[PDB]
């Protein structure tokens, strides 16, 4: 019987859930982990590599 | 005569300095290349078990 | 794995339709053509001393 | 006398003075004098505010002149403290203890009067398990982080005892 319930009656259990989600968010990044990531990306370097 | 054409087959050889660079060109942008793929690759699987692990 | 085991509301839909249409840049050379013609240049110089000697 | 007071107090200094997370000092059977020297140079630096409360040490005390009993459990106060530092609010705790020779040293000097057989060298029975169940508390969780600094006396210089 858990029509209008989340967590069966639990009137508790949100004040560390929120810790644990806040810690097993941070140790999965710190960016939103809810939407695509963009990809910026690099090129490797050169220099002058013909005879001087 | 032999100190000369000994000069003659160095210059023949010279070419591979060109081959080397031209190597090391080649690997990098492969190198690049597939540390994209890997990239690319590891982080959109990671936004995926986030999801699993929470 | 990642079809049957997420309960958000198609996430996992959009996120793997935007990696199938996700277009990597391949990284184009923009550095051998520049060594090829300074080979080319080199093999003028060696040739023309193969010449002399 | 080769420094451990002195280097636990740089150590105090400089990563206390550079944390935000809430130091614990835990004295285990030191001198008093100490005690009153710490205080008032944590007072004097800011990181005791007697007034305004954003002081960011908590002081747990039980020196020389206490019984076997208080040196025995003053380690396990100051731990507590930390504890509920660590679990209950995330944060990241420094905990800071001298001397943690003299908790051991506290078993031994009740361990025949509770009538247990002694030991090698004159120590509890008991010696490595309670140091193990006390130990095994210090320690970081995925529910909090605690660098612990523990000066550890070494009689007469033996690191065998
Ligand atoms: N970093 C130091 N610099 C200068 N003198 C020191 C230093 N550490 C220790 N000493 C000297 O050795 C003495 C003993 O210091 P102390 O911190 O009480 O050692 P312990 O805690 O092992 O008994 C000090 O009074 C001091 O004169
Ligand atoms: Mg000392």
């Amino acid at each position: 019987q858990t029509s209008g319930g989340p967590v069966d009656a639990s009137s508790e259990y949100q004040q560390e859930l929120e810790r644990e989600l806040f810690k097993l968010k941070q140790m999965f990044g710190n960016a939103d982990m809810n939407t695509f990531p963009t990809f910026k990306f690099e090129d490797p370097k050169f220099e002058v590599i013909e005879k001087p | 005569i032999d100190t000369e054409k000994s000069q003659q087959a160095l210059v023949q050889k010279r070419h591979y300095l060109f081959d080397v660079q031209r190597n090391n060109i080649a690997m990098a942008l492969e190198v690049t290349y597939r540390e994209r793929l890997y990239r690319v690759y590891k982080e959109v699987k990671n936004r995926l078990d986030y999801h699993i692990s929470v | 794995y990642y079809k049957a085991n997420v309960a958000k509301a198609g996430l996992v839909d959009d996120f793997e339709k935007k990696f199938n249409a996700l277009k990597v840049p391949v990284p184009e050379d923009k550095y051998t053509a520049q060594v090829d013609a300074e080979e080319k240049e080199d093999v003028k110089s060696c040739a023309e001393w193969v010449s002399l000697s | 006398g080769v420094g451990k007071t002195v280097l636990i107090m740089e150590l105090i200094n400089n990563v206390a003075k550079a944390h935000g997370g809430y130091s614990v000092f835990a004295g285990v059977g030191e001198r008093t004098r100490e005690g009153n020297d710490l205080y008032h140079e944590m007072i004097e630096s800011g990181v005791i505010n007697l007034k305004d409360a954003t002081s960011k040490v908590a002081l747990v005390y039980g020196q020389m002149n206490e019984p076997p009993g208080a040196r025995a459990r003053v380690a396990l106060t100051g731990l507590t403290v930390a504890e509920y530092f660590r679990d209950q609010e995330g944060q990241d705790v420094l905990l800071f203890i001298d001397n943690i020779f003299r908790f051991t040293q506290a078993g031994s000097e009740v361990s025949a009067l509770l009538g247990r057989i002694p030991s090698a060298v004159g120590y509890q029975p008991t010696l490595a398990t309670d140091m193990g169940t006390m130990q095994e508390r210090i320690t970081t969780t995925k529910k909090g982080s605690i660098t612990s600094v523990q000066a550890i006396y070494v009689p007469a210089d033996d690191l065998t005892d």
